[PDB]
């Protein structure tokens, strides 16, 4: 091997730990979309007719 | 199936690689109507890309009826007279504008 | 064969008639009538249902108990026989338990 | 009685409009007091009904019941009279538009 | 002259009213003749396109009661007996007639007499669906306002051409506060007629004035409305039926 | 079977212009139609209008 136990024993903690709180912001970040006037109006839009 | 529809051996309409290349759609027949919900794709379809779709194929020749219709058609024959109709009913714009163009690509 | 050669005849559809234009007129009559009768007595119906809703069993209780002393024999029996194959029905048969 | 021939919804602005406008304005307001006039509000009904009421009947072309809530004050009735409108079906403008000697439209009606 | 209405009831200090024309049918050229200042609450809430959908089809489906019935093999006269033994022939099993699988047998899952549709929404719903309703004819210019409903020919012929003269639509609503205040002039008209409906203040729905395409008022019926609706904004907590009187509220 | 002009969808003008665009030619549309016109129709055209 090329490191020793006691050489590899903290080195991977920092990405281990900002990785794990990249999953808990993900699994935070978890509500319905959000909704608009566009996009309910549009279903008006259906009946466009020419003059 | 291969079995139940027939075959036939890849050919082009009188070798149009090596000459001057030909659009080989001849005609558009547009039949929309003054009403029906379901013509919006095509008529806002004739609004904006109709117009640039012939001003980029001067050699295609496009007509409209523009008649009552409950679901608008298009009809398109080629050179060699081969009648092929799709349905647009109920169908976007964008989806329209990609089904025109490879029409216009095909033989 | 279960359908028809020829067509049948073009229904005409008269959406201007004296039932279709005063259609939905007068259910207000209690946000903007000062409160003066409710919605409900509006309708016309039976007298077992007027302004309630109900499943088979609760409709069929509600008319034996109104109207049921007025309905025919035969008609009462078929109701006793339709409500205790109901009763046993929801509450033996089907999941939920 | 007698119904006269309809108005065309069709309207476009003729030159000179605001030195026609802000003629009537003066006419409204004696003598328009303070100077900067276009920021000159219509709080009051009589004030905008005399306004808006000239503005048609001698135009040709009335606000709707959807703007004139808008039109708080005059500029804003300036920006919705200085932009045109127009009345004409869809074969119409279609064929008086340029277009290619291969496209053609029809009219089955 | 100028006919003007200038709103009684309280407006938020945040939100500015809303006017509109006002118009009459003594003449025919005549238009634009008064204004009227509108509540922004009523006449500018949300479109709420859902809040239509539910109060409109609610009045079409809770004065449903249905009729169709099906008889049960119970109710189908016969199919007592057994028709022949369990083991005795190459028959299939089957232990009597009018079952759902023989011809003429009752259905087994089919409609079970008058079935009644009948449900009641809340009546801030329902109120606040008529706010919405005559506020986005409002945004389309589809309603009008006049001060009274009186004409001196009287006819449907001058009728329908002072309509698409104006070019309000196909299909008009007609609206007045009471039953007995209607000129016999313009009743006539409409009587004849079926486009141009007439209907009093208190029978005011969504889906009539949704179904035609445009809708008329009176100055009397717009205070009318509007003190109900807006009453119903400022309303008071409802510890019984508003049938039995109040202090203040009739 | 029929000639494409007795069929619906036609303008004579307008195809004649579109198939000269078709195969890469622009010229005068009086030499287009002089190419098109048989002698055969000239003799129906005024055998029909005579008759
Ligand atoms: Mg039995
Ligand atoms: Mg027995
Ligand atoms: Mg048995
Ligand atoms: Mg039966």
């Amino acid at each position: 091997p090329y490191m020793t136990r006691e050489q590899e024993r903290g080195h991977a903690a920092v990405r281990r730990r900002e990785a794990f709180e990249a999953i808990k912001a993900a699994a935070t970040s978890k509500f319905p979309p959000h909704r608009f006037i566009a996009d309910q109006l549009d279903h008006l839009n259906v009946t466009k007719k020419w003059s | 199936t291969a079995r139940g529809t027939p075959s036939r051996f890849l050919a082009s309409v009188l070798h149009n690689g090596l000459g001057r290349y030909v659009q080989q759609l001849q005609r558009l027949s547009f039949s929309v109507s003054r009403d029906g919900a379901s013509s919006r794709g095509a008529r806002e379809f004739v609004e904006r890309e109709v117009i640039d779709f012939a001003r980029r194929n001067p050699g295609v020749v496009i007509y409209v009826n523009s008649r009552p219709c409950c679901v608008p058609r298009v009809v398109a024959e080629y050179l060699n007279g081969a009648v092929r109709e799709e349905s647009i009913h109920c169908k976007s714009v964008e989806e329209i504008s990609t089904l025109v163009q490879k029409l216009a690509d095909q033989s | 064969i279960g359908i028809r050669l020829t067509l049948p005849p073009p229904k005409v559809v008269d959406r201007w008639n004296e039932k279709r234009a005063m259609f939905g007129v007068y259910d207000n009559i209690g946000i903007l009538g000062n409160f003066e009768k409710h919605p409900k007595e509006l309708i016309r119906g039976p007298i077992w249902l007027r302004g309630w809703k109900g499943n088979e069993l609760q409709r069929c209780i509600r008319k034996r108990k109104m109207v049921g002393s007025r309905m025919f024999a035969d008609d009462l029996h078929n109701l006793n026989k339709r409500i205790r194959y109901l009763y046993k029905h929801f509450n033996r048969h089907g999941k939920f338990r | 009685l007698v119904c006269p021939p309809l108005r065309s919804r069709a309207y476009t602005p003729p030159e000179d409009l605001q030195s026609r406008l802000e003629s009537y304005v003066k006419e409204v307001f004696g003598s328009s007091l303070p100077s900067n006039w276009q920021d000159i509000s219509l709080e009051d009904s009589r004030l905008k009904f005399n306004l808006l009421a000239h503005l048609a009947d001698d135009l040709g072309h009335v606000v709707p019941n959807s703007r004139l809530h808008q039109m708080c004050r005059v500029r804003d009735v300036l920006d919705f009279y200085n932009v045109p409108i127009q009345d004409r079906s869809k074969f119409d403008e279609l064929s008086a538009s340029n277009l290619p000697p291969n496209l053609k439209i029809t009219w089955s009606y | 002259e100028p006919v003007l209405r200038k709103v009684e009831l309280p407006v938020p200090t945040h939100r500015r009213p809303v006017q509109a024309w006002v118009e009459s049918l003594r003449g025919f050229e005549q238009e634009r003749v008064g204004l009227a200042d509108l509540h922004p609450d009523v006449f500018a809430t949300a479109p709420r396109l859902d809040i239509l959908h539910q109060v409109a089809m609610w009045q079409k489906n809770f004065k449903r009661i249905s009729y169709a019935k099906t008889k049960t093999r119970a109710e189908v006269r016969g199919g007592g007996r057994k028709p022949w033994p369990q083991k005795g022939t190459g028959r299939a099993r089957h232990g009597s007639i009018r079952s759902p699988l023989w011809r003429g047998g009752g259905v087994a899952h089919g409609p079970r007499g008058p079935t009644s549709y009948y449900y009641m929404l809340p009546m801030k719903v329902r109120a606040l669906g008529l706010k919405v309703a005559l506020t986005v004819k409002l945004a389309q210019d589809d309603l009008h306002i006049m001060d009274s409903l009186e004409l001196p020919t009287g006819d449907p012929q001058y009728l329908t051409e002072l309509a698409h003269y104006r070019r309000w639509g196909d299909s008009v609503l007609l609206v007045d506060l009471t039953h007995e205040e209607m000129p016999q002039s313009i009743v006539e008209a409409t009587s004849r007629l079926k486009t141009f409906n007439l209907i009093p203040a208190v029978g005011l729905n969504v889906h009539s004035m949704l179904k035609h395409q445009t809708l008329v008022l009176t100055l009397p019926t717009v205070a009318f409305l509007e003190d109900k609706l807006l009453w119903q904004d400022s309303r008071y907590r409802p510890l019984y039926p508003f049938s039995l009187p109040y202090s203040d509220f009739p | 079977p029929v000639r494409r002009s007795e069929k619906p969808n036609w303008d004579y003008h307008a195809e004649i212009q579109a198939f000269g665009h078709r195969l890469q030619e622009n010229f005068s549309l009086d030499l287009l139609k002089t190419a098109f016109v048989n002698s055969c129709y000239i003799k129906s055209e005024e055998a029909k209008r005579q008759q």
